[PDB]
Formats: structure tokens, sequence, C-alpha cells
């Protein structure tokens, strides 16, 4: 009974508190802990009972009290919410790969199920078999964990007075770079792996496949195979989901189809030939192209140009202009990304028509979001990545700051208006329109000449005076931003190869009038729905401003989701890893907002001998409370009184631990 | 918020209209204002006082044709803006009130014209910003390159203009008010003498569309002469609109050779590539080899076949035989002006360098003298 | 602990940077500072405001160039500090708030100099020790030494500095305004009379290329004369910038003459024969036998061909035929100083001899003028 | 016997002829050569292939007017040889092999052009005798002086030099490539702002007398700059020959200011204030005071009014106060070259430094280079 479970409760709240707190709840197998309304839990590599329905009537309804912490605390709540205001909410559980995000999602997946409709539970059988599908398509190895998922899976959950109708599934902030470029030891998306490794001998030999460290697009990680993991297995697994999910073998041929166009167009190389008054880029050999011509049933000659020229067209003439080298990969990297990007879009899409709803009244949405990144070696995705955990951490803030004012209007005080510093500063620093850094690498793009090192003068120039932005003092080719979580240093080294992806209306033509009915259906559906959006970074701020947009109409709920250890290890802890994932995940900017409160009783009963020998009064209340106060003469604005609580402690804390130990130190 | 600009290049000749970001013009037209010249005689019929752009062209032949710019200076400031109401509401299909403008002028214009277009659009379309730009630096935009001279040919003016490195050099300017439509004047002057007379405004057209089709520019002026005396196969054919077929030989060439000898029609002043090479001589020693290598072409005078051939043997013939000259000629430089105005106005750090309507409530129409240029 | 001190070489002309115990120098560039003198007109370039060394000459054609040093006094104290910087971060990519730092001076300098160089070394950049040394012990103790005069010419003066046994002679310490620069602005003159015209700051770069490229001193200078007008054999040919090829004859020979007569550029004062000559009279009797073969030449004014047998020529006229003359002319005395005090700068003794951080703040800026010389 | 001398000040735009003695020059007529652009349809009219001084500005619409002259460099030798004959028979009506012959050139010329005049002179023309003077010894011998820096300004180059008590300084002589032909170009530039175009080298001509009637130099820039844009009080009007009324404003004053401002026009050298402070401290320092209440104004494009109290303004802000600043501008300073000239060619002690035919045909061309300067 040593352990608390609401560290809102805590009198002093620091981060050296926090992780005695937290590391004396998990040595006691006590998983999930409360920082007000939000829940934190710590992956224990172990088996523990988060489950059972004799845990779902305890935890039914507020008949518990929730005295102690589980995540079906987190789902009734969401349920009482959404009957007392007749409005929407969200669940968000962030945290890193691997730090138990999934089985969380899972859970609470489950706990829904069981206890809204209690009478059907397809609705969650025909959501969890899509799981292996969109994991396949949206997971890849990376430095840091062997499967990390690096998208935002958006699963929304209608309810009507208690019944479950259909669910649908979006996806968000994906990164479309990682399609065409893998830095070290890192791989590209599992399914390309998969599709090489379990494919039948004739479907091979019918797309002229071969291993996976022929392709360009694989082979630039240098370690194409993961030492723990059955890629064939997992295709079977797939197929096996596609089965039950409804789709048919054309289908499935389809989408093979399309990614071993994907793969041979990876594998399109180019020659400077000499014109008369340029250099022209001349495509090596014409296998690749025509095999991607004939997978995607489009014209050679077709595909050919819109790799190699680039067309102005008016209304009266046409003109084929030739593009260099770097703009011809350019456009052959956008072609990849935009028919990956498609690809997805319509597998998610045809996944929520199977289960598609009949109303929209009430709904729950779940996010599986990841977390903040900091790598050894820095670059362009995790700057979109600590983005977009910026614009989460600013929800975050205004969550635990409307909870921290509740609190101060709960207590029976006049209550003041609080200061607070968001970290709008850092957002505009990153993404505002005149001088953002996304900003400039957006006008880059297009500058005639521009490289790296122009677009690192330029953020120098522009940044050099931001207290947040901060330069290398020997010339390097980095630039360091302040998160809320600390410095973070990015290496700008292909920064504008990594943000080209303009696609042009001739290779969207060309897509539509092909001989096959998915690839024509999509490109029509992508050229209807099409925007100023011509680079990486745009169409993320976009897709990052759609999923905010998407999440204003619902007060939203928070887990976090820990790591004890990277060797996951079932109970081994380490004091400096839940530093820094306390400093990732965001729960230190609690403390940070704090500043401080303390029972009247306490100081009342431990600092009586500062001004008098043994002042033992038998009455206690506010008027005491003021009398220790100004015989010690301190000014009255920096502190505040109340019933019991709410006493700000930001300096008299330390002078009067000082004097106590003045007045203890004789004896 | 997302106010997109709008990129109008109004030329001598043509009107290259459209939206910031896009690859293309929107609205291409010719810069005509029509009026009728004869009698209507039905009840209804003839209620319509002008007609600009491509209709003032369908009823070519009952209306007189006048151009409201010459020499890229405006001398009809009512057919001018009748011009532009036109590209803003009938072409664009949009409302300027709502979208900064980005416009282009010569680089030796008189100053009035500036302000004057600065008045308009602030006064009578009330566009919530404004930018004039220079030709040549939206072609360097255009053709992706900091440093360069470009020789910009439209049909009013012909400039050039040294750029090295971002930097452009005032005094190394050159303009010659020889061009498209002095072509034009030309080819219907020495059409006569096979005996085919073309006179009215409406001809004017005619004998444009027959230079734009069969002129080019000979690499050499005396030996291509000999040929064309001493055989007929230089001869093509050309179907006049009432069926009447016309054929001319030397005159294919020697129209727009007026380019390099303007002596022809009576001017004391350099070719194009003696401008050229006096322009990147009155540069800087350390500026001149980079230029040598980055003569930039823009304009449709510019797209007579053979003409970059030509500029390149006569830059040879000029400069030392140890530079080395490239003459860069985009097939797409008859839109490069408008390409380069569409990447400047799309920029995000360009979004400080407009006039606002604030300022120019401040400062008057001659705002636009120390904020442009 | 094993903190490696800079030798930082900064000269009129060049900068000549490395570390302690190293045999050649890290970082030599140019000492000039340039700023853009014309329009910018692309949205984004022209960001940059001032280009410090090879960058500065890379631009050379837009840029105005400016020498901080003059005749080896600092007259731009904030060029400096700029040229400074870029020595320690861009070029060196050292951090120089963890090492000291060694510095050369001229030797009859104002004392305002030497206290400026050390409170800008003490107070921006944070050095933990300091020296500043004379350049002509540093030409001695490269040379391997102890006794010899030592005549040192940069392109900012030229000086004579006799040592006898580490002993040196203050009163017999020659110095003249008369060195490479001013080689440099009388070649410019005198190839005005072929027509050549370089007026320019970067037209003065081509000239110094020319002078160190042709340019050589004659054995004797009225015979070399009678030659160079009764013939064309010693005439060359130079390759501008932009392509165009020039010749010069006794120009080549008539520029560095102004060395041994000052009156070409309208000086009263004597050649460096006569002032290394007076130099040597003005010591004792019985040092002057040892100095007389121990002439050490050191800079890349002294890099002209033949410029040794010509000295050593005006030596033995000037000095008595008993006397045996030497003239030492290694083929490294460009980068003599730098060595110089490279050696002297990794000594175990010399550690005693540093101007602390200490030292500084107790005596102020004045604490160098008696820790050094 | 009594030969009488002949005085030829053949200027880059301006010939000043006449004889030695009298008190002003006899012929002063431009220095152009016209030829015939058009085509001749009358038998008998057309007969004339050259026109050579007034008679080239009577025909100035129908010819082609070329300078044999720029920056002070003879450059055609055909056309300078017509122009001497027309002066020494149309002009002078004297025959020149019977009279010593006393020409001008500017300090710092290439020495091929003073060999040229010197063969043209004593092989075509078969004078007897030649000297070759320096236009600014000639204008302190016009200004009846011994001490001073002479600022001469034609329209070729513009140069200064200090001469004390007869004894000139060659190594503080200034000499500039900016004069009143680079004024006009400027000025027919800035005259494109109001929309007037002029295009042709008759044209230049009706630019320069434009310069002439209504330019001056401000006496502060700034202030009058914004007193003609608050006002239009200093605006004048001007009839061109067809019968058009132009307008000018600032344009008045703006043209003479890159004199002191040679940046307009593209140029990094300074001022002419500036390069005359800066040749008065390249003098002794006995000098500088003699020479600060001595400056000698000379030439035609000296004649602005205004131009010597912003001159003394200038010098006076850069010298120190203690000294008393003089600015000599005599109303006949722009004869001033040939007043000195016939002063110098008249008097008896002159006739022994000649160059005579005998010492010619002994020497060759080059004996120019020993006898002249
Ligand atoms: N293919 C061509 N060949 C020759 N001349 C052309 C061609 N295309 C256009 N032109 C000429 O170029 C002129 C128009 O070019 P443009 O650059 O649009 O002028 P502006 O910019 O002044 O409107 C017209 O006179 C037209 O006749
Ligand atoms: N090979 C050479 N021949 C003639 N002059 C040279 C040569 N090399 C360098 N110089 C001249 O010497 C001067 C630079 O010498 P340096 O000793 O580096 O000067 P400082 O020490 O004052 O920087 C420059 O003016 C340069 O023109
Ligand atoms: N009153 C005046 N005001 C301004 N400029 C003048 C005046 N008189 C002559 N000039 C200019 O001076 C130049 C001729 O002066 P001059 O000394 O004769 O030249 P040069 O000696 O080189 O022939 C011409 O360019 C002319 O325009
Ligand atoms: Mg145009
Ligand atoms: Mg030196
Ligand atoms: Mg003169």
């Amino acid at each position: 009974e040593d352990g608390v479970e609401d560290m809102t409760q805590l009198e002093d709240l620091q981060e050296t508190t926090v992780l005695a707190n937290l590391k004396t709840r998990f040595e006691r197998n006590l998983i999930y802990t409360y920082i007000g309304s939000i829940l934190v839990s710590v992956n224990p590599y172990r088996m523990f009972a988060i489950y059972g329905p004799e845990q779902v009537q305890q935890y039914s309804g507020r008949a518990l009290g929730e005295n102690p912490p589980h995540l079906f605390a987190i789902a009734n709540l969401a349920f009482a919410k959404m009957l007392d205001a007749k409005q929407n909410q969200c669940v968000i559980i962030s945290g890193e790969s691997g730090s138990g995000k999934t089985e969380a999602t899972k859970l609470i997946l489950r706990c829904l199920a069981a206890m809204n409709q209690r009478r059907d539970v397809m609705q969650q059988i025909k959501i969890l078999e899509a799981t292996p599908l969109l994991e396949a398509f949206g997971n890849a190895k990376t430095v840091r964990n062997d499967n990390s998922s690096r998208f935002g899976k958006f699963v929304e959950i209608f309810l009507e007075g208690g019944v479950i109708c259909g669910a649908i599934t979006s996806q968000y902030l994906l990164e479309k770079s990682r399609i065409v470029f893998q830095a070290k030891n890192e791989r590209n998306y599992h399914i390309f792996y998969e599709l090489l490794a379990g494919l039948p001998a004739q479907l091979r030999q019918a797309f002229s496949l071969q291993e996976a460290e022929t392709y360009y697009y694989l082979n630039q990680g240098g370690n194409c195979e993961i030492a723990g993991k059955s890629d064939a297995d997992d295709f079977r697994r797939l197929l096996a989901a596609m089965e039950v999910l409804g789709f048919t073998s054309e289908d499935q041929d389809s989408i093979f189809r399309i990614l071993a166009s994907i793969l041979h167009l990876g594998n399109v190389y180019f020659e400077k030939h000499e014109t008369d008054a340029q250099e022209v880029a001349s495509v090596v050999s014409a296998r690749e192209i025509q095999a991607v011509a004939e997978l995607l049933q489009v014209s050679p000659e077709g595909l050919q140009k819109a790799i190699t020229f680039k067309v102005t067209e008016t209304i009266r003439e046409k003109i084929f202009t030739p593009l260099t080298v770097e703009s011809a990969v350019d456009a052959r990297d956008a072609i990849a990304k935009v028919l990956y990007a498609l690809l997805f879009g319509w597998l998610i899409t045809r996944v929520n028509a199977l289960v598609s709803p009949k109303q929209d009244t009430l709904s729950i949405a779940i996010l599986d979001i990841y977390g903040f990144e900091d790598l050894s070696f820095n670059s362009f995705e995790q700057l979109c990545i600590n983005y977009a955990n910026e614009n989460l951490q600013y929800l975050f803030n205004k969550i635990v700051f409307q909870e921290e004012q509740e609190e101060y209007i709960r207590e029976q005080m006049d209550w003041r208006e609080i200061a607070f510093a968001d970290n709008q500063p850092c957002i505009n620093l990153i993404s505002l329109k005149p001088y953002g850094i996304l900003r400039i690498l957006d006008d880059q793009c297009c500058f005639p000449q521009a490289t790296d090192h122009t677009f690192l003068q330029k953020c120098h120039y522009h940044h050099g005076a931001n207290p947040l932005y901060s330069k290398p003092k020997m010339p390097l080719p980095e630039f360091t931003i302040k998160h809320y979580a600390g410095k973070v240093t990015y290496q700008v080294h292909k920064f504008l190869d990594k943000n080209h992806d303009q696609v042009r209306q001739d290779v969207l033509d060309l897509f539509v009038h092909s001989r096959t009915r998915v690839v024509a259906h999509l490109f029509s559906s992508h050229a209807a729905q099409t925007y100023k959006a011509h680079t990486v970074a745009a169409k993320f701020q976009q897709s990052l401003l759609d999923l905010v947009e998407k999440m204003e109409r619902c007060n939203p709920l928070f887990v976090r989701c820990l790591k004890p250890n990277h060797k996951k290890e079932p109970g081994l802890f380490e004091p400096d890893v839940m530093m820094a994932q306390l400093r990732y995940s965001g729960v230190l900017e609690t403390v940070r907002i704090r500043k401080v409160r303390l029972p009247f009783q306490v100081f009342i009963d431990r600092y009586r001998c500062l001004v008098a020998l043994k002042l033992n009064v038998p009455a206690d209340g506010d008027m005491c409370v003021s009398l220790l106060s100004r015989l010690c003469t301190v000014t009255p604005d920096m502190y505040r009184v109340g019933i019991s609580k709410l006493f700000l402690k930001e300096h008299l804390h330390q002078l009067l631990e000082s004097m106590r130990e003045r007045v203890q130190n004789r004896a | 918020d997302e106010t997109t600009a709008l990129v109008c290049d109004n030329g001598s000749g043509l009107v290259k209209a459209g939206f910031a970001g896009d690859d293309a013009p929107r609205a291409v037209f010719p810069s005509i204002v029509g009026r009728p010249r004869h009698q209507g005689v039905m009840v209804g019929m003839g209620q319509k006082d002008s007609y600009v752009g491509d209709e003032a062209q369908s009823k070519r032949g009952i209306l007189t044709l006048k151009y409201p710019i010459e020499h890229g200076i405006i001398t009809n400031w009512d057919d001018m803006e009748k011009i532009w109401h036109h590209t803003f509401y009938n072409e664009l299909r949009v409302a300027p009130e709502e979208h900064p403008t980005l416009l282009t002028e010569a680089p030796l214009n008189p100053k009035a014209n500036r302000e004057k277009m600065t008045q308009i659009m602030f006064e009578t379309f009330n566009v919530p910003a404004m930018y004039v730009a220079i030709q040549a630096v939206l072609s360097l935009y255009a053709s992706g390159r900091t440093t360069g001279i470009v020789l910009d040919s439209g049909d009013g003016v012909t400039h050039n203009v040294p750029i090295y490195e971002g930097y452009a050099l005032p005094h190394a300017i050159m303009r010659l008010d020889l061009a498209g439509r002095d072509l034009t004047d030309y080819l219907m002057k020495i059409l006569t003498e096979r005996g085919y007379s073309f006179v009215t405004t409406a001809e004017r057209e005619i004998v444009r569309d027959i230079k734009e089709k069969l002129c080019y520019v000979a690499l050499d002026f005396e030996n291509e002469m000999a040929t064309a005396a001493s055989s007929s196969s230089l001869e093509k054919s050309y179907e006049l609109p009432d069926g009447q077929v016309i054929t001319i030989g030397n005159e294919r060439f020697r129209c727009p050779e007026t380019l390099f000898q303007p002596s022809f029609i009576g001017m004391e002043s350099a070719g194009i590539h003696e401008t050229t090479y006096n322009s990147i001589m009155k540069c800087d020693i350390d500026i001149r080899k980079d230029l040598y290598a980055n003569n930039v072409m823009s304009g449709g005078t510019t797209m007579y076949p053979g003409i970059a051939d030509r500029m390149q043997k006569e830059i040879t013939a000029l400069a030392p035989s140890t530079m080395k000259i490239k003459i860069i000629a985009p097939p797409e430089r008859k839109y490069s002006v408008w390409i380069g105005g569409s990447i400047l106005a799309s920029l995000s750090t360009f979004q400080q360098m407009w006039i606002t309507k604030q300022e120019y409530d401040e400062a008057g129409p001659s705002i636009v003298h120390r904020k442009c240029f």
C-alpha cells in the first residue's frame, strides 16, 4: 500500500518522484497508473490479467471508483462521456513501437465489443481480420525496431445507443519517402519482401521477379533479411486474410501486378546523352520499361515519354521538353510513390466497404499513432514525425491545462487565470507560412539552382535569432530544433531529393487509359478527387491538418505506452530508459505545466518550530495559515491560500526547507 | 488564406494569363480590340460595339483591329482596360478582387506606363496585391538558372539582360524596337514583289500566319539567296481564306533576316547577335566566360527554325575562339516568361514582396518604383 | 593537457594558418573581404553580405574587394575579425577557446595594432593564451640558423633584421613600405603603355597573377633593356579570363626593378641591396663578416627568378672584396615565417612565454608590450 | 625664317586648331566623319563618300556619324587622316609642309598612338617639325601659374596632373575613362523614362545639345531630388528639330551627377573630387598646401553651372579644415589647353625642343618618346 495511483494528488511532483512512483508500481506488478485522466502503461513483456469478463463487470459503469487503474476504465469513461454529452470521443494510444500500443488497441476493441453489443461480435471479428493486411502494408524495419508502424491507424467504431454498427478504418501520416529510399540497416515495407519470398514459382515466372537483393528499391539498406522473421508464413496468412476479406483471385493478382510494376520501375537507369543545347536522360535498357507497361497494361512509349519528358500543354499546342537525369529520377520516384499510395487507399476503402455502416450519429475513435523519434542519424522523415508529435503534444498540453483549471475551480477558491506557455513557437518555427522550415524547403524545391547547402543557409539566415533554433559551430550540414522532448539535431543530406513528389497530368492520363479495370478505376478516382501540394511535406501537412480537423469535435483521451528496457526482458528496468521515455512521451510536460500544492495541516505541523518553540495550536484553519505566513515576512502575491490545497510553492518551498535545516542545525 | 496569385503576361501581341503554380497559361488569345467599320442593316444585329480577343478574329472581316500596345508601351488605356476585364472575367472566370496579380513589363519602358498599370489594378479592379516583374528574370526562372544573358523577343521589343548569380547589371541592358510586328510589316511590304496585296488590318493577321508557318532563318544569307535564285526547291504554297493560293520563295528567309540586318527596314541599329555581344562586353571580365555559355533565348520571335544555329555562328565569329558558346533555346521558350512568373508568384518567401493595398493608399502610385526592381 | 597551439601568419595579402608541429600551413587563402556592388533581382539570391577568402575570388566579378591590412597595419577591424573567424571556424575547423594562438607582426608597427590584436584574441575569441612574434626571427628559426640578417618581403612591408647568436640589434632594423602590392600597382600603371586597361579591384587580381607568372629580375637592367628593344625574344603571352590574349615585353623585368630603384614609383628610399648594406654597417665591426655570409631571404616578393643573383651582385659591389657574400634563398621561403612559428610554438621551453588569460585580466592589453619582445 | 607654328588640340569630340600667338582657335568643329546610309536616286547627287566636321552635321539626317577617337585614343587611322587633312587645308587654309605643328595627348595613353601621330605628321603631311604636349601643362600655361593640380575633362578622359614650381609628379597622375561622351550616353538612357527615344547617331548630337543647354550640377543631390519631386519649378522645355517639345526635370542634374558617383553608369571608380584628393595625398607633405589652393579646372565637361561650388564643398569636406581650398575655373577654360599650347609654341626658347625632320629620319618614330616628356 506504499504506491499511489494518481500522481495529481501528490504534493510535490518532480521527475525523480514520478520515476520512483512508477518503478514502485512496476515492482509490484502494477502496470497502469493515472495522471489525472491520463493513463500510463508500461510494457511488461509478460502475460498479465488484462482480460476476463469479471474485470469487465468490475469496471462496468461507475461502480468501481477507478481505485485500480486499467484500460477498461478508459473504455467505460469514454462510453459514459458519450452517453452524457451525446457526442463522439476519441482515444489516442501513442508511444514507441513495441511499447504495447497494438495489444492495447486490440484490448480496447474487445472491451467495447463485449460491453456495448454483448449480443453479436461480428464487427470485432470483421475488423480484427483486416489488421494483418494493414500491418503488412504499413510497417517496416527501422534501426531502432524490427516492426515499426510508419502511419497512424484511425479506427472509428459507430454506436447507436449501445448497438455496434459498421466501423470505418482510415490511414494518416504515411511515410512516402520510404518506398524509394531506405537508410543503412533498414528495409522497405514488409509487403515487398513477403511477396518476393512466399510467391508461387509460376507467378514469379509470369512477373519475371527475382531475389530482393537485385532490386534497387530494396537493396539500399544492405540487409534484406530479418533474423527472426518468416516472410512466407506471414505472406500465406495475408492470403488467408484476403480470402476471408472477400478479395478474389483476380484482385490479388492485380495487387501483385501493381507491386511487381513498382519493383521493376525501381530498376530503370538513365544516361547523359548530348543534345544541341542540353543534357538529356535516356533509358539504358527498355526491358524494365516494357515489363512495367505489360504488368500495368499501359503503352510502353507513353510510359517512356512520361518518364523522360515534360509536357507544357495549352489549348492550341502541346510541347514536349526533355528532362535531365535528376528530373527523370524524381518523376519515376513520384510515380512509384503515387502508385503505392493509391493501392493502399484502395485496400483500405475496400475493407471499409466490406463492413460499411448504415447510420452516423455516434462514434468512438481509436488512434494508433507513433511517437517521438530521436535516432543517431536524423533526417527528413523524423522531422515530419516530430512535427506531428508536436501538434499532438499541443492538444495533450491543452487537456492537462484544462484539468489543472478544473482542479483550481473545484477547490473553494477565487479562481485566477493561470499562466501557461504552450508549444506554439515550435510549430511556427517548423511550418509557419512566411519563413517556416518546411516552407523554405518547399520554396527550394522549385528554385533554379537550389541544393541542400543553399537550403541550410536559408534556414540559418531566417531562424538565426530563434531561441529554439540552434546552429552548429563548425560548418556542419545540420541544424538543431529544441522540441518539447529536448534538443534534436537534423542532418540535411537529401531533404530536396526526398521532397520531390510532383506527378503531372500526362502520367495520370496515361494510367487512366489502361486495359485493366482496377488501375483505371484508381487513377480516375484520383483525378476526380484532385491542389497546390506538389511535395511530400505539403501533402504531409495537409494530411495532418485533416487528422486534427477530425479531432476537435470530441474530447480526446490519452494512453501513453512506455518501455522499461530495450532488451524486452520481462522484469528488468533501468532509470535512464524511464527518463528518456518520460521525456519522449510528454509526461514531464505535466510537471512543466504545473510550475506546487500542499494541504494546510502538513506545513502547520511541520514548520511550527521556525517561528515559535512549539506552537501546537488546537484549532487549525486558514487564519493560522495566514498567521504563520506573514510571521515569516513573505509577500502574499507569491503564494495562494484556499481551504486545504492549491498552496502555490514556486520559491517558498526552498526558503522553508532552508529555514527548517537552519533551525535543526543547532539540534 | 489560400488566395492563389494570378500571373498575367500581357505582351504586345498575345495575352498569356493563368494561375500561379500551373504548368501552362490558362488563357492565350490575341491582344486586339475590333470595332465594326460597315453598315448594320438588320434589326438587332449590330448591338455590340467592341470585340476582344478570339471573337475579334472570328469577325475579322467586318472589324477594324487595333492593338493597345506598341513596342511594349500601352498607348490606348481604354482598350487595355477592356482586354484586362475580358481576361479576368470571360477567360479566367475569376474575381480579381480576391487574387494577387503579377504583371510583366519591358526593362526600359517609361515610368508612366508602370504607374498607370498600378493605378488601374488598384482602383478599377480592386486587386488585394500587385507586383510588376521584368520578363528576362522570369525567363531565367523558367530556365532553371541563376547566371546567364537573356535575349527576349516578343513582337513589341527585343531586349538583352545579363544576370550573374542572381545579380543584374543594369548598365549592360540593351533594347531594340524591332520585333515580330516589324517582321510582319516587312513581309507585307516584300510580298508585293510577286503581286500579292495585303492592305487592311484583317490581312495583317493573314500575313502574320504566313510568317509563322513558312518563314525560317538561313544559316548563311548569300549562298541561300544564290540557291533560291538558281533553282525552285525552296518555294512553298499557302492557301488564303477564300481559296486563292500564293507562293513565296526567298521571302521565306528574307523576312527574319532583318533581325540580323536591321538596315532592311531602314534602321541604323545592330543585329541581335552584335547587340548580345556588346551587352556581354559591357560586363565584368570575370563574368563574360559564364555568360558566353548561358545565352538564353525567349519569346515568340525566337521560334524561327535555324535561329539558334545562326546566333551561335555569329557569336562564335565575334567572340574569341577560346570561349565556348552555348545557345539555350528550350522548345517551350514561347511561354518561358509566364512559366517563370508562375514559379516566382508561388514562392512562400515572395509573399513579402507584394504591393499591398495599404501601401498604395499610403504612398500613391509611385510606390511601384521602389517596391519593384 | 595536450592542447596544440595555433600558428596564424596573417600577412597583408595571404593568411597562412595551421597547427604547431606540422610541416606546412593547413589553410592558405587571400586576405580579402568582398561585398556585392550590383543589383540583386532574383528572390533569395543575394542574402550574403560578405565573402571572405577564396569564395570572395570565386565571385570576383560582382564584388568589391577590400584588404583589411595595408603595409602591415590593420586598418579595418571588423573585416579583420571576419577573416579571423573564417580562419578559425571554416578553414581550420577548430574551436579557438581551447588552443593557444601565435601571431606575427612587422618589427616597427604602431603599438595600438598589437594591443588591439591582443584585445580581440582575449575578448572575442576567448583564446587561453597568446603570443606575438617577429617574422624575421621566425624566418631564422625555419632556416636553422642563429646568426644572420633577414630580408623579409611580403606584400605590405620590407624589413631587415640583423641577428647574431640569437641577439638582435634593434637599432639596425630597417623598414620599407614598398612590397608586392606596390609592384602590382606599378605593373598595372605600366601596362597602359600597350593599351591594356585594368581598373577595378577584380582586375587587380588578374594583374597580380600576371606579375606572379611572368615577371622576373634582370641581372643587369640597361643591357636587358637594350636586348629587349633590339629584338622580340623576351615577349610572353597571357590569356585573360574572357579569352583575350595580352603580350608583355620589358614590363616583365621593369616591374621588379622598383625593388632596387624605388624612384620608379616616386620614392626617395634606397633599394633593398643598399638598405641591407646600411643595416649591416650599423652593426658591430666584429659582426659584419658573419652577417655578410648569412643573408636570409624570406617572403613571397623574394620569389622572382634571378633576384638572389642580383642581390649577391649588388652586395658584392658594395661590400669589400675580401668578404664572402652568400644569399640564402631556400625554395620554401614563401612559408618560412610560418615554419619558424610552428617550430617555436611546439617547443616545451616556450610554454612559459605565453600571455595567459590571467595575466591579461590583471594587466590590461598593455601586457603584450613587456611579454613580447 | 618667320614660320608660324600650328597648334592643333585634336580632342575626342572637338578639334581646336589655330596659329601660335593668337588669342583664340581659328577653327573649331566636331571631330566626326559621316558616310551616307541611304540610297541615292538622283544622277550626280551622291558622289561624295565622306563628310568631315560641320558639313557632316549639316547632312546629319542621311549620314552615319563615327568618331575617330574614343577615350583619347585614335582607333580609326584613316578617318583621323581625313580630319587632319580637312583641318590643314579646308579650315586653316595653310600648307602643312612649311609650319611646325604642336599636338596634344592625354598623359597615360598607349605609346603606339604617339608614334603613329609622329609617323603620320612626318610622312603624310611632311611637316618640318613636331612636338607632342600634355594637356594639363598647357592648362597651367594658359592659367598663368607654375604650381597647381589640373583637373582636365574633355569628352574622352578625365585626368589629374599635380605640378609644383614647374616640376611634375608622374606617380600622382590619375586618369578616368569617364567624360562628356559617357554623360551623353547616360542622359540618352535616362531620357527613356519619360518616353523619349533617341537611338541613331544623329540623335546623339541632339541629346548632346540638350545636355549642354539644360544640364547643371546640384550643390547637394538628395535635397535637390526632394525639391524636384515635391514641385515642378525645376522643369525646362526643349524644342526638337522637327518641332516636338520635350520636358526634363531631375534629369537636368542627374546626368552630371555621374561625375561624382560613377556608380550610376556601373563603374567602381571614385568621383572626381575623391580622385583629386587622392592625387593630392600622393604628393609630398610640403606640396599639399599649395596644391589645395590651386585647383585648376579645364575642359568642356567642367562647364556645368555649379560644378566649381560642389568641387570646393567636396574637397573641403575631405581636406582638413585648416587648409584653404580654391577652385580656379576661368570663364574660358573650354579653350585653356589651346591657349597654353599657343603660348608655349610662340616662345623663342622652345625652338630647340621641336622634333626636326632630320632627327626623325635618324631615329625612327621612337624619337618622340625621349624628345617629348
Ligand atoms: N513559330 C513561329 N515562328 C515565327 N514567329 C512566331 C512563331 N510563333 C509566334 N511568332 C511571332 O511572335 C510574336 C508573338 O510572340 P510573343 O512572345 O507572344 O509576343 P508578346 O510577348 O510581345 O505578346 C508574333 O508576332 C508572332 O508572329
Ligand atoms: N612566384 C612569385 N613571383 C612573384 N611574386 C610573388 C610570387 N608569389 C607570391 N608573390 C607575391 O608576394 C605577395 C604575397 O607574399 P606573402 O609573403 O604571402 O605576403 P604577406 O606575408 O604580406 O601576406 C603577393 O603580392 C604576391 O603577388
Ligand atoms: N556648356 C557646357 N555644358 C556642359 N557640357 C559641355 C558644355 N560645353 C561643352 N560640353 C561638353 O564637353 C565635351 C567637349 O569638350 P572638349 O573639352 O572640347 O572635349 P575634347 O577636348 O575631348 O574634344 C562635349 O561632350 C560637350 O558636350
Ligand atoms: Mg513577351
Ligand atoms: Mg609575411
Ligand atoms: Mg581636351
